């Protein structure tokens, strides 16, 4: 295509991000180069423009500017290097140059400095002189665009790496120790008499010089410099030096191929990055290899660990060709069965992560040439320090160091559980919710108080919330209270109270803190068992803030764990070569996509209403990273807006990894949001408004009011607490059977709804308490053995009151239409008689009390519209008992599905 | 394990020598069938035991042992040893049923268990059978084959032996070391014309070059059976233990043995001493003095690697590249600066983190290391690294032959105490005996577990 594209020239700029790895595209003029950009959006501008005739190749031209970049980097290096020099405010400066120059200059001007300074052994003076430095360019980041604000933060990374390093050195009581010290920090140095102007920089660690080259990198993701950072860059210089390769190993997620790619960038060099086992060809990564060598680059092999044997013997084999060729310093080396060049400053370095037997090492035939060194995760508290230094926090070193205490205070107090995480990464989660924190209130001690009960203090149970508490009164000594307190609570009790949910302290407790959490987090998971409350939680904040700002809501609620991979995420049919949206990335695009409804005023929720696992998550890990982005199999990678939120409605955490819990806010129910006599209100009004829309006003006032004061919870409080004597089969707790003994209740009376206007009160509401009776019985010891049953009715007719009709093991209402007395009666005992030709059919039954009894509470449970579990041993009689229940009524029509050990989702569908 | 394989064909050569050795006379064993079976068993374990390594070397004394002395011996030593093995082993505990002046013995073994001397305990079945243990200049002149693997750990590697032997044994030994396609076509050549010339060869480290074996080496020595046609030549593989499993054809043709000799403290420094020399000198006195500072620290952590969960509690190998990155460091670290010691400080940081510590991936040892080093290298005019030997630092006039030769006095001068191991290392003896005191607890364990299946 590029070849193709010689008349043109505007095609290559597709292909630019590819073949140089920070550039992205090559600003032109109407007939000259005028330029570059990178990635991340900066403009460098070639010194010299480039002239573009329409006979000339592009490999000429693409030959031309790859050194014209370079020239021009060292071009803007000088330059801002000068002016620093001369005394320029940092701040002035800028604004001209691109950030690798500046960045640069810096740490030339610092390296010098310090050298004097450290002659003379007067820190304080430069350390101040830093301080203020780094106190300008974070005033400066608050007015900063939308492109210099990552090159002030870069720079602040860096001026925060010199300002410890100057600290460091100055609180050395000795001179050898504070050179000591100088040693290990990787100092920058030019040669002011030197031709060759591209080798003029070079760089000395340990007293090992590596030269500097100039390629433009860009501004990239600049890593926090730590303690652990330097000694990974001083193993990697002493295995440069000695021209072996550059092997780390160690945890996943310790950034060891970020960290190559920072020593890459502070040489100058972009790294290029090999990803392994991504259905990685060979072919092409040894075509990258030749160019490698070719070219001089630092090649980076990603998750190396994990290959095909074949192919991993194959790269070691031309590895260990390169790494040969290196040592002995030889050119031309033999790969891909062809004699090429081999440029003296090539390097290649391995990552290699654990495998499942352990620790991984390198094969054999590398070991005699990379050094290999374990890398480990960075002590808490500097790079605490170097994050709160980050910000514009006021003592940031003791910040810090009670942030850390307080972590590890709680960690060694608090009881043990799965999703108890006080980690590094718990650590940098705090930080992340303190950011936006800063707006509302400032930089001081609060500010964390306030991040850590927004993200800590959900996460906890019941008994360590009084740990935290009090730890956090005698760790920090100022202990804060939150904003916007009135506004939203009243909103929230509005948007209860309108759909029945009682605003107890502990509901309104849990929607608080959800409502906090997600003002800032993107990803959110609750946990606790099935009936706390987690939907009636989310769902009244999601009222709640609907009402408050005024921004429309759009709920998916997705069950992950219905849906495989492939209709989740999405399916390609790999024999016809078409990629299907599938579920989640629908709704996604149907976000992005769309403009015309309301989609940018509105916030969207995902409500991910099922058991998660590690793999449907793993296929979103970047959404809940920091890149924000759900990068697809094969396909768009699609961007997730800050209205877009995902939810996790769980009730275990014993499979999540993490990972995931770490990065996702955490809300845990401890305990249910209502008690006993709050949900039954709350179903009672349900059932209510359902029954508003077929009645008249009167009587159902009167009716309502009667199943109300019919019964009080000071009798039924007994009840509940004796239903756990009970032994249950297929155990459900009561505050899960309250639905069923509310619905089946107010069923049973509406049912009676003519018969109650001829009727005198007493009679009233002995009918109302008895289908109460018979409701509590079936709901509550419907699931005993049938003795026990006996015992729970004898249970009820005690606790409730001695004058209203008493419950039998039969009493059932039997109505007449010629008579207007309620007539409860019992035990029937009909008869029946059959022809022999009868004695086997599918719905031959014959009727005794036991079945009558079971067919008319089924009914009951049926026209309740409530599913019904029909829990037995074998032959009993289940099947049997409903279709004879659904065989005399001309309303329902069985469809018999038989699951066995393995019944997909589609046969019910089928 | 993969390299302990045996065929029915070795052993029935095995046996067949039984018959056909006219050595010596042994004991008198009443019948010819008992004799025949002792003979037996000492063959058996005469040749099949240099195919192992030392720990299963002791399992096999031991189990052998057991198995013909309960047919033997009575009941009264059959029980007897059983409960012994219970005692050495820490699973079971009991007196076993002495029988006063029936089994002597049994009560020699008996004083040596209770002394807790477990090593002279299972050195004492190897005693038993009263044969010589063969050397590998037994196995190479013995053996009607042209092919053995000297198999070994990653820490020691034989290279200098099988030098000696065929320096020794008739002609010209030729190293062949693998690696890049370079080193393997120089290889195929070589064999290729030495099985004509007759030239013993040897194959430096096979593991790595393991897809080539398993497709040139493999299918070549598989068909070559007239290359004891040709020239009388000898093709030796090194390998290593915890390597990578080598095709059981390839192993099952050749003969195997594993090389199982750990050199004393004093005997790698010298090593190392003498050889940094012989490449030359690089700069003045105090880049010879500390090189020599540096090979007594490489045999200190080398020595203490060896032992484990006890000093270490992984098994770090520390090759040569760790000790001439060392090297190169502390050459440049005394030129860049002055004549002067100061820099100490930061020999040690370098050496106990990134050079010898990058390896490490667990606090303590990093711990060890860093003690180690901050003990070796530490020194003001006057150096004790183990309780027998003092280095006083450089002269005046700074004369480096004489600094070398007073260095190799020095080391000539002292000899390695029979408790080095406690002494010139810094853990105590306690940890010795409790190491010793598991390794018995393993054998006595596995040889329980044949004694139950068999
Ligand atoms: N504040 C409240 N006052 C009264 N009743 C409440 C309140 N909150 C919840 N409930 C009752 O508890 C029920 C819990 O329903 P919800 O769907 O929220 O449960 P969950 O714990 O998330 O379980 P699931 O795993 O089944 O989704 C509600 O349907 C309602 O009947
Ligand atoms: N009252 C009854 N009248 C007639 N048959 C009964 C009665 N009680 C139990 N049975 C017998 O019990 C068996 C239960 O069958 P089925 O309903 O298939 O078991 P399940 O309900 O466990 O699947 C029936 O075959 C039926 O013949
Ligand atoms: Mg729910």
């Amino acid at each position: 295509k590029i070849i193709g594209s010689g008349k043109h020239h505007d095609q290559v700029s597709k292909f630019m991000k590819k073949m140089f790895g920070s550039i992205e595209s090559i600003i032109f003029l109407e007939d000259f180069i005028t330029g570059v950009r990178s990635v991340e959006g900066e403009v460098l501008n070639l010194n010299e423009k480039i002239e573009l005739k329409d006979s000339i190749q592009a490999q000429e031209w693409l030959n031309i500017l790859d050194t014209e970049i370079k020239l021009s980097v060292f071009t803007q290096f000088r330059d801002c290097l000068g002016q620093l020099k001369d005394g320029t405010d940092i701040e002035v400066v800028v604004s001209k140059y691109i950030f690798q120059a500046i960045l640069l200059s810096a740490q030339v001007m610092w390296t010098e400095l310090v050298e004097k300074c450290l002659q003379t052994n007067q820190f304080s003076k430069y350390w101040k002189e830093v301080d203020m430095k780094i106190k300008g360019l974070l005033d400066k980041l608050n007015k900063s665009s939308d492109n210099v604000k990552k090159k002030i933060e870069a720079l602040l990374v860096e001026y925060l790496h010199f300002n410890n390093v100057i600290g460091q050195l100055k609180n050395c009581s000795t001179k050898e120790e504070a050179r000591l010290l100088w040693a290990k920090v990787q100092k920058f140095y030019q040669k002011n008499d030197t031709l060759d102007d591209l080798n003029s920089v070079f760089i000395s660690q340990s007293g090992y010089l590596l030269q500097y080259k100039f390629e433009y990198i860009g501004i990239p993701e600049r890593l926090i410099y730590t303690p652990l950072l330097l000694i990974g860059f001083a193993t990697l210089t002493d295995s440069l030096h000695q021209k072996y390769g550059g092997c780390f190993f160690g945890p996943a997620g310790t950034g060891k191929t970020e960290t190559v790619k920072a020593f890459g960038q502070n040489l100058g060099r972009v790294v290029v990055v090999f990803n392994c086992d991504d259905s990685f060809d060979y072919q092409v990564l040894s075509r990258l290899l030749v160019g490698i060598t070719q070219i001089g680059a630092w090649g980076c092999f990603d998750e190396f660990n994990r290959l095909d044997e074949k192919v991993l013997s194959a790269v070691s084999a031309n590895i260990q060709q390169i790494q040969n060729g290196l040592q002995v310093g030889k050119s031309h080396i033999t790969l891909l069965e062809e004699e090429t060049p081999l440029s003296p400053h090539t390097a290649v370095f391995i990552t290699l992560n654990p495998g499942y037997n352990g620790r991984s090492e390198l094969p054999e035939n590398l070991k005699k040439s990379f050094r290999e060194f374990s890398m480990k995760s960075p002590q808490s508290g500097t790079i605490a320090e170097m994050i709160l230094q980050i910000m514009g926090f006021e003592d940031s070193k003791s910040l810090a160091s009670k942030i850390v205490h307080f972590l590890e205070l709680l960690s060694s107090k608090c009881s043990s559980m799965n999703h108890y995480h006080f980690g590094l990464r718990t650590l940098k989660g705090v930080l992340r919710n303190c950011s936006p924190l800063i707006s509302e209130f400032g930089e001081g001690e609060k500010t964390v108080v306030e991040s850590l009960k927004r993200v800590i203090l959900p996460s906890l149970g019941d008994t360590d919330e009084l740990v935290f508490k009090d730890e956090l009164s005698k760790i920090f000594d100022s202990a804060g209270t939150p904003l916007n307190s009135k506004a939203i609570v009243q909103c929230l009790k509005d948007a209860g109270q309108r759909s029945g949910f009682s605003m107890s302290e502990e509901f309104l407790k849990k929607c608080m803190q959800f409502y906090y959490m997600q003002k800032t987090q993107q990803a959110l998971i609750l946990v606790g068992k099935a009936g706390c409350g987690k939907t009636a939680t989310w769902k009244t904040v999601i009222d709640a803030m609907a009402i408050f700002d005024g921004h429309a809501n759009v709920v998916y609620v997705i069950d992950t764990k219905v849906l495989t991979k492939e209709s989740l995420y999405g399916s390609m049919l790999k024999a016809t070569l078409e990629w299907r949206d599938g579920l989640f990335t629908s709704i996604l695009r149907r976000v992005n996509d769309d403009i015309t409804g309301t989609f940018k005023n509105s916030r969207i929720w995902v409500v991910f209403d099922s058991d998660l696992d590690p793999e449907y998550v793993e296929a979103m890990n970047s959404v809940l990273d920091d890149n924000k982005i759900l990068t697809l199999p094969n396909g768009e990678r699609l961007p997730i807006p800050p209205n877009f939120r995902i939810l996790f409605e769980t009730d275990n955490l014993d499979h999540t990894t993490p990972a995931t819990i770490t990065r996702c806010g955490l809300l845990w129910f401890s305990t249910d949001v209502c008690s006993i006599s709050s949900k039954i209100d709350h179903l009672l009004n349900k059932s209510y408004e359902a029954l508003d829309n077929k009645l008249s006003m009167f009587e159902l006032d009167k009716l309502k009011d009667l199943i109300s004061d019919s019964f009080d919870m000071a009798s039924l409080t007994n009840i509940f607490t004796c239903s756990n004597d009970l032994v249950h089969i297929l155990g459900v707790r009561t505050f899960n059977k309250l639905e069923t003994a509310v619905q089946l209740a107010v069923h049973l009376i509406s049912s009676y709804r003519q018969w109650f206007q001829n009727l005198d009160d007493k009679s009233l509401k002995d009918v109302i308490t008895l289908l109460i009776k018979r409701s509590l019985l079936y709901a509550l010891a419907g699931d005993s053995t049938g003795e026990s049953q006996r015992a729970f009715i004898q249970t009820i007719n005690t606790y409730f009151g001695h004058d209203s009709q008493e419950l039998s093991d039969y009493s059932t209402i039997v109505i007449a239409n010629d008579k207007l007395s309620f007539s409860s009666f019992c035990s029937e005992i009909p008869s029946v008689s059959l022809e022999a030709h009868e004695v086997m059919r599918p719905d031959i039954v014959i009727p005794t009390i036991d079945t009558i009894k079971h067919e008319k509470i089924f009914y009951d449970l049926l026209n309740s519209k409530r599913g019904i579990i029909l829990c037995g041993p074998p032959g009993s009689g289940k099947t049997m008992i409903m279709n004879n229940a659904l065989r005399n009524s001309s309303l329902y029509d069985v469809v018999g599905i038989n699951f066995s050990k393995d019944t997909t989702t589609e046969h019910i569908l089928s | 394990h993969w390299f302990y394989g045996i065929s029915i064909g070795q052993f029935l050569s095995c046996f067949k020598r039984v018959f056909i050795k006219k050595s010596r006379e042994t004991r008198a064993a009443r019948t010819r069938v008992d004799e025949i079976l002792w003979l037996l068993y000492q063959e058996v374990y005469c040749q099949f035991s240099t195919a192992l390594d030392k720990k299963f070397k002791m399992i096999m004394a031991m189990t052998m042992f057991c198995l013909y002395k309960f047919d033997i011996e009575s009941e009264q030593y059959k029980e007897a040893v059983l409960t012994m093995i219970g005692v050495l082993s820490e699973s079971s505990d009991g007196v076993p049923k002495l029988t006063v002046d029936t089994n002597n013995d049994l009560r020699y073994l008996w004083d040596y268990v209770t002394t807790k001397s477990y090593i002279s305990a299972l050195n004492w079945f190897k005693n038993e059978f009263f044969v010589d243990e063969w050397n590998i200049a037994d196995v190479v002149a013995n053996s009607e084959n042209n092919y053995f693997t000297m198999a070994s750990e990653r820490d020691v590697d034989g290279t200098f032996k099988l030098i000696e032997l065929a320096k020794a044994s008739k002609e010209s030994l030729k190293i062949i070391p693998l690696g890049s396609i370079e080193n393997l076509n120089y290889a195929q050549e070589e064999i290729s014309k030495s099985k004509i010339e007759g030239g013993w060869i040897l194959l430096q480290n096979i593991q790595m070059s393991l897809s080539w074996v398993k497709t040139y080496l493999h299918k070549h020595v598989e068909e070559t059976k007239a290359a004891e046609e040709h020239e009388k030549f000898k093709m030796f593989m090194t390998c290593h233990l915890t390597g990578d499993k080598l095709p059981a054809p390839l192993l099952q043709r050749t003969d195997r043995f594993v090389y199982e000799d750990i050199p004393g403290i004093l005997d790698t420094v010298k090593d190392l001493w003498g050889s940094q020399f012989f490449t030359g000198k690089i700069s003045g006195v105090w880049s010879v003095y500390c090189t020599f500072l540096l090979s007594w620290f490489h045999a200190l952590i080398t020595a203490r690697t060896r032992l484990v969960p006890h000093g270490f509690s992984k098994k770090y190998y520390f090759n040569d590249c760790d000790f001439q990155f060392a090297s190169v460091y502390l050459e440049n670290v005394l030129a860049t600066n002055s004549t002067n010691n100061i820099p100490w400080a930061q020999v040690r940081d370098h050496i106990a983190t990134i050079v010898y510590g990058g390896k490490i991936d667990e606090e303590k040892d990093l711990e060890v290391v860093a003690k180690l080093c901050a003990h070796v290298f530490c020194g003001s005019d006057n150096l004790q690294i183990v309780p027998g030997v003092r280095i006083p630092q450089p002269l005046l006039q700074q004369s480096e032959e004489e600094e070398r030769a007073r260095l190799t006095a020095i080391l000539s001068n002292t000899i390695e105490p029979a408790d080095s191991l406690s002494s010139w290392l810094q853990l105590p003896r306690e940890s010795i005996l409790n190491y010793e005191r598991l390794q018995a607890k393993e054998v006595a364990s596995s040889t329980e577990q044949l004694l139950q299946e068999m």
